[PDB]
């Protein structure tokens, strides 16, 4: 239903590398001339030695010209394939560049909305689906209208009956393809839902093979696989029985045109058919020209049919890439005001409404104040907007209201300079660098080795380095494969403790860690949370008596605020929250 | 290549449908050559005969040959495309059954060694590639070979030195060129799969660590590093197309060589005839049309490397030895199962040597047992040993006075109904997600359980014919927990194994689950493993676990009356 405007998007993305698609259209015209020259030289050579009985040694010039047109024709086929690739490559490099540009300025707020395996599909597997639309389908659609018109133009002076046989099928092919194309469109729609259900049936019975085992349904799911495969087979054979007629319409008219050209020329040579020629005896070279060129008239149409799948999956790729590039989402504004000093900051919020990039409000009205050097705690149930406040405080989320850091509002604070005074630790630590040493030094690449070693000593990461093979320079691998979740989270602590900061945001560290790493992370992060303003989200709800204030929220609003002593005995929401933690071992 | 042998042997079934789809490809592809070689001879014979030779020349026989060759060229292609596509769905069904029927005996162990999400998405893709062997590889290669051998044999009746130079040229590029271009692009194809996965991992690390990179100022430094990998990745994609542009310019030159050779060689005579006449065109038009047979042959050989690679992955995955083996006795299932465990381990032993000797416990018939474990201290493996996922290396399980290894799978799955922590929602109807537990249940019984369990919100929309799963409606935790319990109540086994049933559930739903176990599973010998203390009062003989061993045991009141680790757990911390 969206084909017309999706294809308009596809055809507008091709303005880049327009000279590659212009050379490929011009090389398809040149290739259609070498096809005609090939058939004309063969027809004259064949006539000379069949009718005039000229020896092959007296035909050296036509043979030389025939070999030359074969070398030129193979040259443009090589040239047209390389030029066609360059067309597709430059759209893919430009679309990917502006997909990664949009996906970076949107920031982590929008990226985490979808799993990273689904972003890699968009950037790496769907952008590449558009290559064969520009490399093959678009050039072939030019070859399908350029070359066939050249054969008709080339044959017409010699014999208008032969050119009428080829031109006569030009309207009759799309007429019958559309006649059977609408009989194969209702088959798609009346089997669309069932084939969608039946496609993921095997992977579903294969993921849930644990549940089948414990219930003893393994031998009864073999029959369902059989019954679902029989149903899928015969349901999609009805679609294919009509989709193979459309391809068989073209094979019918290329078979009828070759047969009919042979009969017309064969019978006219014997005197059975007088029409067709321009009041002159039909020569043998005229018949060979029309017989060599008859299969070449329909070859561009046959090759285009093999490239239609390229257009189908390019539109499916443009289906998801057009919506992505036109989603209305607004970024946090970046005022140019550098922070005054590298001292602990006094963050205070008058009335905040932290909003996602799509406009949804994540955290309701927030009324709080964190004085310089004061460490707070955010606690609450899941989905309560605890992490949304830390992302907004980092600049990743747009807010309406007043959130002033050290007296200056966050909206008019320079993100380049504000984030130099911001260090933070998040749950599920991400290690982007290559080596463990270059990953700690990511925070401050200019760190000295004595400052670097102190960070590794303070963060309790040098006490598991000997377990690592290469030590400090151990390659972390993909998704921190080498390091355990507890060990990687301690490395994330190391680069937080490297540079002194004016504000430390700990978004639930040591949450999913093992028992020993949780003790080591918290100990190294509880003594580092009392030398600058920190803001820790946690679910531990215990040993918080040393923290200055506790902000508990549900549904994105601070409901209770105070020290641990006054909330544990107050019986309020914190006590209800604290009782849940003690309920589970 | 010996990898395809277990999968070629799958063709013995449907070996007439598969052979027909290749014969129809040869007949179609011979009619295409016959249509153009007979037309070329007919035009030459008619022109040589001339108007004066109208009556002497029998033109009706060739005119019926061109009509027949055109019908079987267009009818043959339609039927070859149908049988080939039909028969490639019949071997896909066989491949799907073959792997599934062979992955069942090693489902828990030997298949979950990998990452389940990434592995199973590759098992499905690899069976699809094994499905491509017949139509992408075997059919183009075999069809090209015997089309060459028939035109060579056929043309050898007129001339022998001409049929073999045309046949020899076509046989040389059938056997020498597809391997020659597979060797040239092998290095690039390896360098292409490395760079595609290197860009994939650098992009995921860049997207996932966008919060980290932005704050530390490396977001644009690692984007340059990411773009340089793409530039290297695109260079390796030029070289793959620069070799495809060369394999296409060479097939055009080889087919040119076989036409120029036919023109030059066949004009010197065919059967000793000084002036061949119409026989020249029969050879140059066969050579002109016979290279359509070799069109798919290079791409058929490239895909053969993928099919062989996919054949090894499926083979080495489905050829593992199953952990457990079941006897065949058909012992009658007995109600009132009295489970007995003797020196069986409860948790995978840590390098810390948690428990060299395992736990021991007796669960009499009808008893409800709850096991308390420290959160995050190892993982419970009591259910896998009880479900016979793997044989216990130490200790033994006595299921109602008899060892658990002496039960056939049919009986074992009937004495034990287990509700796992990871409850699977099959993409099927609500009836099919419940008849899984009990195949013979009536329509009312399934709805009766759903009302009784509390899944009443699942009966107003289409009743039990609601699509649950990937293509339909998802179920939330707690709404999915009560489905797992619904199956176990429908299964009706004497022994029930609960695995953290109230995990990740809010206190409103969690209190409703514990009532379900105490009410419906009143006489079903429940053995429950949890990390919570909410409803342990109703359970008999609470077992507290420390370091993989039983430190405290007894009733809730009995265990609370005496000071112990359960007392500390109840008060907090
Ligand atoms: N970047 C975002 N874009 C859109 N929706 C979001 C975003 N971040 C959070 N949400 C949603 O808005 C609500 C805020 O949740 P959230 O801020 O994550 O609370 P939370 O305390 O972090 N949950 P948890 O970490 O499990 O304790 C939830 O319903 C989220 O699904
Ligand atoms: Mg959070």
């Amino acid at each position: 239903s969206r084909q017309k405007e999706l294809t308009r998007w596809l055809k507008q993305q091709s303005v880049i590398s327009q000279r590659w698609l212009n050379i490929s259209r011009l090389l398809g015209f040149v290739s259609g001339i070498l096809i005609i020259a090939q058939a004309w030289f063969m027809a004259r050579i064949l006539q000379h030695m069949i009718m005039e009985n000229i020896p092959r040694e007296a035909l050296l010039l036509p043979f030389t010209l025939l070999v030359l047109t074969f070398v030129l024709r193979a040259w443009v086929v090589w040239l047209r394939e390389r030029v066609g690739y360059h067309a597709g490559q430059h759209i893919r490099f430009a679309i990917r560049r502006q997909v990664l540009d949009r996906l970076q300025q949107a920031g982590p707020a929008w990226i985490q909305g979808k799993p990273a395996g689904s972003w890699a599909t968009l950037v790496l597997e769907q952008i590449d689906d558009m290559h064969d639309y520009y490399a093959r389908y678009l050039p072939q659609m030019a070859l399908a209208v350029s070359v066939p018109l050249l054969i008709v133009v080339a044959i017409f002076p010699s014999n208008w009956a032969a050119a009428l046989i080829l031109l006569g099928t030009a309207p009759l092919i799309p007429l019958f393809m559309a006649l059977v194309g609408m009989g194969a469109a209702d088959a798609n729609r009346r089997n669309f839902l069932a084939l969608a259900r039946l496609s993921g049936h095997f992977l579903d019975r294969l993921r849930g093979m644990e549940t089948l085992r414990i219930f003893g349904r393994g031998e009864a799911e073999i029959e369902s696989i059989r019954s679902a495969s029989e149903d899928f087979r015969q349901r999609t054979m009805e679609v294919l029985r009509l989709a193979f007629l459309s391809s068989g319409i073209l094979e019918f008219f290329t078979s009828l045109s070759i047969a009919l050209v042979a009969v017309y020329f064969g019978f006219s040579y014997l005197g059975e058919l007088d029409f067709g020629h321009y009041d002159t005896g039909v020569t043998l070279a005229a018949g060979f020209l029309a017989l060599i060129l008859a299969p070449e008239f329909f070859q561009p149409l046959r090759d285009l049919g093999t490239f239609y799948h390229a257009k189908a999956q390019a539109v499916g790729a443009a289906d998801s890439l057009k919506t992505f590039m036109e989603t209305p989402l607004a970024h946090p504004q970046r005022g140019e005001a550098e922070l005054a000093s590298t001292d602990p900051v006094t963050i205070e919020a008058e009335e905040l409404f932290i909003t996602s990039p799509e406009g949804k409000t994540l955290a309701g009205p927030l009324n709080f104040t964190l004085p310089a050097g004061q460490r707070a705690v955010l606690v609450g149930r899941s989905g309560s907007g605890k992490s949304s406040l830390l992302n907004a405080l980092s600049g990743f989320l747009s807010y309406q209201g007043s959130l002033r850091i050290n007296g200056i509002e966050l909206r008019d604070l320079s993100p380049e300079s504000w984030r130099k005074h911001l260090s933070w630790v998040g749950q599920n630590p991400q290690l982007p660098a290559a080596t463990l040493r270059d990953n700690v030094l990511l925070a401050r690449p200019d760190a000295s080795e004595q400052e670097l070693q102190a960070a590794l000593d303070n963060a309790w990461v040098s006490e598991f380095l000997p377990l690592l093979p290469q030590g400090v320079d151990t390659p972390v691998g993909d998704q921190a494969a080498r390091l355990s979740v507890g060990q990687a989270q301690r490395v994330a602590v190391a680069r937080a403790l490297l540079n002194p900061c004016s504000l430390l945001l700990l978004d639930e560290p040591a949450a999913s860690l093992d028992a020993h790493s949780e003790q080591r992370v918290m100990e190294a992060l509880n003594a580092a949370s009392l030398r600058q303003t920190t803001l820790m989200v946690t679910h531990q709800l215990e040993d918080l008596a040393d923290w200055d204030v506790i902000w508990v929220m549900q549904d994105g609003r601070i409901i209770e605020q105070g020290r641990y002593a006054e909330l544990s005995v107050a019986g309020g929401p914190f006590a209800t929250l604290l009782a849940h933690r003690q309920e589970e071992i | 290549m010996r990898a395809l042998l277990p999968y070629l042997a799958l063709y013995k079934r449907h070996k007439w449908m598969l052979s027909l789809g290749i014969v129809l490809a040869i007949v179609t592809l011979l009619a295409s050559i016959g249509l153009l070689t007979l037309s070329g001879w007919f035009l030459s014979a008619s022109a040589v005969a001339g108007v004066a030779g109208l009556y002497s020349f029998n033109y009706m026989l060739p005119a019926a040959g061109v009509r027949g060759a055109a019908i079987t060229r267009t009818a043959g292609r339609y039927f070859e495309r149908l049988v080939s596509a039909d028969a490639t769905f019949r071997v896909l069904q066989h491949l799907r059954i073959y792997t599934f029927s062979k992955l069942l005996p090693l489902s828990p162990a030997g298949l979950a060694r990998y990452r389940q999400g990434e592995l199973l998405n590759r098992v499905v893709a690899d069976v699809d590639t094994l499905d491509h062997l017949y139509l992408r590889v075997i059919s183009p290669l075999v069809g090209a070979f015997v089309v060459i051998m028939v035109v060579t044999i056929g043309l050898s009746f007129l001339d022998f030195t001409l049929a073999f130079t045309l046949g020899g040229i076509m046989l040389l590029t059938l056997f020498l060129m597809p391997p020659l271009f597979y060797r040239a692009g092998k290095s690039t194809g390896q360098n292409l799969t490395h760079l595609r996965g290197q860009y994939r991992q650098q992009l995921t690390a860049w997207l996932q660590g966008q919060a980290e990179l932005t704050i530390f100022g490396a977001s644009d430094r690692y984007r340059t590093q990411l773009e340089n990998t793409e530039i290297q990745w695109l260079e390796a994609q030029r070289r793959q197309s620069e070799l495809t542009a060369l394999s296409q310019a060479i097939m055009l030159l080889i087919g040119a060589l076989a036409v120029i050779l036919m023109l030059w060689m066949a004009s010197g005579g065919v059967g000793g005839n000084a002036q061949p006449g119409a026989l020249i065109a029969l050879f140059v038009f066969c050579a002109l049309a016979a290279f359509e047979a070799l069109a798919p042959v290079t791409g058929a050989f490239q895909h053969l490397g993928q099919v062989i690679a996919s054949a090894v992955r499926i083979s080495d995955l489905t050829d593992q030895k199953p952990e457990v083996t079941f006897p065949d006795t058909q012992t009658r299932v007995a109600d009132r199962v009295s489970l007995t465990l003797r020196d069986v381990q409860f948790t995978y032993p840590e390098q810390s040597q948690q428990a060299l000797k395992g736990i021991s416990l007796q669960v009499n018939a009808g008893e409800h047992i709850a096991i308390l474990g420290r959160t995050g201290c190892g993982k419970s493996t009591l259910l896998q040993q009880l479900t016979r996922a793997w044989d216990p290396q130490q200790g033994e399980i006595l299921l109602n006075d008899s060892p658990i290894a002496s039960l056939n799978e049919a009986a074992l799955r009937q004495t034990i109904s287990v509700v796992p922590q990871r409850v699977h929602l099959f993409s099927a109807t609500l009836r099919d997600n419940l008849l899984l537990a009990s195949p013979g249940s009536s329509d009312e019984a399934l709805s009766e359980i759903l009302r009784r369990v509390g899944l009443e919100k699942l009966l107003e929309d289409a009743g039990l014919n609601s699509w649950l799963g990937e293509g339909g409606r998802q179920l939330s935790g707690g709404e999915l927990r009560r489905l797992a319990i619904a199956r176990a109540l429908l299964h009706d086994a004497p022994l029930v194994l609960l695995d953290e049933p109230t995990e990740g559930l809010d206190a409103t739903t969690e209190s409703q689950i514990l009532e379900l176990l105490a009410e419906m599973m009143r006489e079903k010998t429940v053995l429950m493993v949890t990390h919570r203390l909410r409803g342990l009062s109703r359970f008999q003989q609470i077992i507290v676990m420390d370091n993989g061993q039983i430190i405290e045991q007894g009733t809730h009141a009995e265990l609370l009356a005496r000071q112990g680790r359960y007392y500390q757990f109840k008060q907090g911390l």
